[PDB]
RNA sequence: AAGGUAAGUAU
RNA sequence: ACUCUGGUUUCUCUUCAGAUCGCAUAAAUCUUUCGCCUUUUACUAAAGAUUUCCGUGGAGAGGAACAACUCUGAGUCUUAACCCAAUUUUUUGAGGCCUUGCUUUGGCAAGGCUA
């Protein structure tokens, strides 16, 4: 849903999401991730099952 | 630590504090916060909770405080004046109340920790009653206030309502237990702290007003603290506080100025760390580095609260303004605990608490070394200064002015100031302090009193600890290899030393017995006895409670007994006591030291006893406070009182022995009144010696008890269960199978959890907590404590009852089976003939 | 998967 | 609001790994107990000790890319309108005289006198 899934909608269902976003990952090595609370809450709601 | 050593010499800058409360209420975490305050290199891990006082591996693995851990730190107050705090971290589990009692003896004040989410739990009430009865200052520290915000999600008004309800309930409990009016506890008086030991929150009204004063300025924080509580609304128009709300939606001063900022601080971090958190931190004057803003939500909350609240000063203000110093509190301490009292020359000397004077150190705890070979006594120095290498006279617990045999001369080894994981090796310790003493292990069992080897003969001992609960659970222990019995005996004496309430005794059948308070207590005792100390394999019998014996009717025959020389005859009968009389005698409501006039007046007024019978009371119970009465009902016109009184001590001793070891089993006799009807006493003093009267008195006591209809009394536990609404039915189902009936199931105000109060037999309570937690998926947690003795159903002496080998018996068959199997385990005869 | 090869001489 | 501080990413290499190397989890070998037993190769399942493998962290070194862009910390973190003093210093009524003791003399010590 574009309303409630907005924090993750753009980069969800992507191979190695946010791999190029230096704000959310260390780099192309894809070792560390720093996520905002809205994205964490959206992911937590998407994985209730 | 030189300043710490110099602070010991000033008794006015010393606080002896005992941290007490229910299980898992944040006491240990609070001490961890204090240590983190004082020790920069000791920092709690981000996820794993630091447990600095929990030094035992059993405590670390179980996650439950087991033994008291002393902590001596230098804690500055609000005004920056450093003090010396002796802090006892007493375990909160109800089965380990012995450690709490040991801590309360060497302490002057009490800081009571209460969970904010939970109400006033069972151990909270029990420790309130104990601290009040021990004559200690009571201060409340409502901990885990973060729960009301991040967990219960209550509005700030409802959080204030919950805190106010907790304070009101504590005040009601204190008023019920005590009589002093000045024992009212309120944050306005400075008696209450609101804290969150997980996130390093700790403040009173004074300290938080001090935060305002340091931020805004031109504010009298002492005067501002007197407005930050109660229904004292704040009027922004007049800038003054009024008892009437200026507006319809006006909040309390506490809510508006304290709870609202706390909610906003704890809500801009857990939800808005990403945006608007740096703005809030700038508004609060808090600056965090780039690598500190990357921490997870919980470490970030801890760091933000450490920056905003800084050091722990509200707690120090509470313990300085309300907990008396050793010099101030010495006089009530000596009046309560010392046997001689404050009237004695030493009693006057103790109240001065002079560092130079007659050394009198009272030790209530004993801590074992790493190898377990040596024990270090721990206690308060109530007068004089102890030194390393100094010989001392180590009084025991049976030591009196007459015998002087329980004492022993020992050389004090190294001395330490104990702070949990490390100890400061000192050379001397002045009065009013807590010290670890080595070289004193051997003569000390349980409590002890240490004095100078020579020059002090008036020195009596301190009264032994009066534990809040009775150890009724009994387990038998035997080594796997019988050749290793001495090692097991050494382990038994070691665990006796290391556990204040433990009672290790040997039955007539050679069975070694351990007395405990509950399943967890005896589990810890056995784990210690196996791993440390004995270091050998030990077999454990199935746990069995200890019973008591009573009479439900008066004896139908005038029982008589005669001495071996047949020159003395005693006629005695046994009848049940009045309801509530045994409880009053045990609770020290009436003492043997009372004059006969007041005793008779009490018995006539509160029990409708005849003046002739009330003034004829001879002795109480097996011991000074035993729940049995020996009444001399002999008519003076028939037997000479002066002749009868010549053997009064011997017959009293025989009565005490007979009530100690009952006829039915080797168990205490409870709630029985003995009347001496006829007592023919020989005139010559050789034929009326103790060795003749005492066995005759015991035999006549046995005969009087047996002829009167006897019954077995079993201990009943009181159980408080924290369960949700849907788990109450499971609690009912579990309690039904174990002869347990529920007296109360009331919802907890401010929480969705319920509290079910019930009485369960202590012999049906084995595995009760495990069953309750398994049947409720762990949502129902219960704590059991001994409450009262109850008569076992059935007739113990009914010989027609048939006992099946491995089958539970019905209700009528319970008493007979209990008596038979208790006699079998004790090693006595198969059954008790009424003739004997 | 094996413990289940006949040893040959001729073409 | 002053000045200096001087990165991040990526690819290799060399070593050290306590720590849940790993919030996950394989295999092989050996030695004991078994289970199948009839011999290999497979195994049964517990314990103990190894090795390999899939990965991991720190530090060091050498290349490349954005090398040019700024950080943090330290350094003293450096400014005038109108409004003010009975507890520590620009508004603060704290002055002088004399006595006698005493110092080699100067002076000092105490008391008295005020206005």
């Amino acid at each position: 849903d574009p309303e409630e899934d907005a924090p993750v909608l753009d980069w969800f269902y992507d191979h190695q999401p946010l791999r190029d976003s230096r704000k959310y990952v260390n780099g192309s090595t894809y070792q560390r991730w720093q996520f905002t609370l809205p994205m964490m809450s959206t992911l937590y709601r998407l994985a209730n099952q | 630590m030189d300043f710490l050593a110099d602070l010991m010499d000033n008794s006015e800058l010393i606080r002896n504090v005992t941290l007490c409360g229910h299980l898992h209420h944040g006491k240990t975490c609070f001490v961890d916060c204090l240590i983190e305050q004082t020790h920069p290199e000791i920092r709690k891990r981000y996820d794993q909770d630091l447990c600095y006082t929990d030094i035992l591996f059993t405590e670390q693995e179980r996650g439950v405080g087991i033994k008291s851990t002393p902590v001596t730190v230098v804690l500055p107050d609000t005004k920056g004046k450093s003090y010396l705090f002796n802090i006892m971290d007493t375990p909160g589990h109800v089965n380990f109340s012995d450690e709490v009692t040991a801590g309360l003896r060497i302490s002057d004040g009490v800081v009571l920790f209460i969970d904010a989410a939970e109400g006033v739990m069972l151990n909270t009430e029990r420790l309130i009653k104990h601290a009040v009865q021990e004559r200690l200052a009571v201060t409340v520290c409502i901990n885990k206030i973060d729960r009301l915000i991040l967990e219960l999600k209550l509005p700030p008004t409802d959080a204030y309502y919950k805190l106010r309800h907790i304070v009101d309930e504590v005040n009601g409990l204190i008023s019920m237990y005590s009589t002093d009016e000045n024992l009212i506890l309120s944050p306005l008086l400075g008696n209450v702290c609101f804290s969150s030991s997980q996130y390093s929150i700790c403040f009173t009204l004074g300290s938080f007003a001090k935060i305002y004063a340091d931020t805004f300025g031109d504010i009298n924080y002492q005067e501002f603290a007197k407005r930050l509580w109660g229904d004292i609304y704040f009027n922004p128009k007049t800038r003054k506080f009024t008892k009437k709300a200026p507006t319809s939606s006006s909040q309390r001063s506490f809510v508006e100025f304290i709870l609202e900022p706390l909610y906003k601080i704890l809500a801009q971090v857990v939800g808005d760390v990403d945006t608007s958190l740096p703005r809030t931190l700038d508004e609060l004057g808090i600056h965090l580095t780039k690598e500190e803003l990357k921490l997870n939500i919980r470490p970030l909350l801890r760091l933000v609260c450490k920056k905003f609240f800084g050091e722990f000063t509200g707690f120090v203000d509470m313990c300085v303004q309300h907990i008396p110093s050793p010099k101030v509190g010495a006089k009530p301490k000596i009046e309560h605990t010392y046997t001689g009292g404050v009237d004695s020359d030493l009693g006057e000397a103790m109240s001065d608490c002079d560092p130079d004077g007659p050394l009198m150190c009272h030790t209530t705890k004993m801590y074992s070394t790493d190898d377990g070979v040596q024990f270090h006594a721990f206690g308060r120095v109530l007068s004089g200064t102890i030194h390393a290498g100094q010989p001392v006279k180590v009084l025991g617990e049976n030591y009196t002015l007459e015998d002087e045999e329980d004492s022993q001369i020992c050389t004090v080894g190294r001395l330490w100031i104990s702070v949990a994981r490390y100890h400061i090796e000192v050379n001397r310790v002045p009065a009013g302090n807590w010290v670890l003493i080595e070289g004193v292990d051997q003569p000390i069992v349980k409590t002890a009193t240490i004095t100078e080897p020579r020059g002090n003969e008036e020195a009596q001992i301190f009264r032994p600890l009066k534990f809040n609960t009775t150890s009724v659970i009994k387990i038998a222990v035997e080594p796997v290899n019988p050749s290793e019995l001495p090692k097991m005996l050494d382990g038994l004496r070691k665990v006796n030393k290391s556990y204040p309430s433990l009672t290790t005794k040997v039955e007539e059948s050679g069975e070694h017995v351990i007395l405990g308070t509950g399943e967890l207590y005896l589990d810890c005792v056995m784990h210690d006895l196996r791993k440390m100390y004995s270091e050998i394999d030990i077999k454990v019998a199935d746990p069995v409670v200890t019973f008591c014996e009573t009479v439900v009717e008066t004896s139908s025959l005038k029982c008589f007994a005669e001495t071996p020389n047949k020159k003395n005859k005693i006629t005695m009968i046994a009848e049940p006591l009045e309801k509530g009389l045994a409880e009053d005698i045990e609770n020290e409501v009436v003492q043997i030291t009372w004059n006969r006039k007041k005793l008779g007046e009490f018995f006539q007024t509160k029990y409708d006893w005849d003046l002739l019978a009330a003034r004829s009371i001879w002795a109480f119970g097996p011991d000074a406070t035993g729940p049995n009465i020996l009444v001399d009902d002999t008519l003076p016109s028939e037997v000479d009182k002066a002749l009868l009184g010549s053997v009064k001590d011997s017959i009293v001793q025989g009565f005490q022995w007979g009530t100690r070891e009952g006829p039915l089993c080797d168990e205490l006799i409870r709630n029985v009144k003995f009347k001496i009807l006829d007592a023919v006493v020989a005139q010559e003093p050789l034929h009326r010696g103790g060795g003749q009267i005492i066995p005759t008195a015991r035999r006549v006591v046995y005969s009087a008890f047996l002829m009167a209809t006897p019954r077995l009394m079993e201990p009943y536990y009181f159980v408080e269960v924290q369960a949700p609404a849907d788990c109450v039915s499971a609690v009912y189902t579990v309690l039904a199978r174990r002869r347990g009936h529920v007296t109360q199931d009331a919802p907890i105000p401010g929480s969705p959890l319920y509290t079910i109060k019930a009485f369960i037999p202590a012999i049906d309570s084995f595995g009760f907590e495990t069953d309750l937690r398994t049947h409720t998926q762990g949502q129902a947690f219960s704590l059991s404590v001994f409450h009262h003795w109850q008569i076992v159903p059935g007739d113990p002496l009914d010989k027609s009852i048939v006992i099946r080998p491995l089958e539970p018996q019905p209700a009528p068959h319970l008493a007979r089976e209990f008596m038979i199997k208790t006699r079998r385990r004790k090693g006595l005869s198969e059954d008790v003939s009424i003739s004997k």
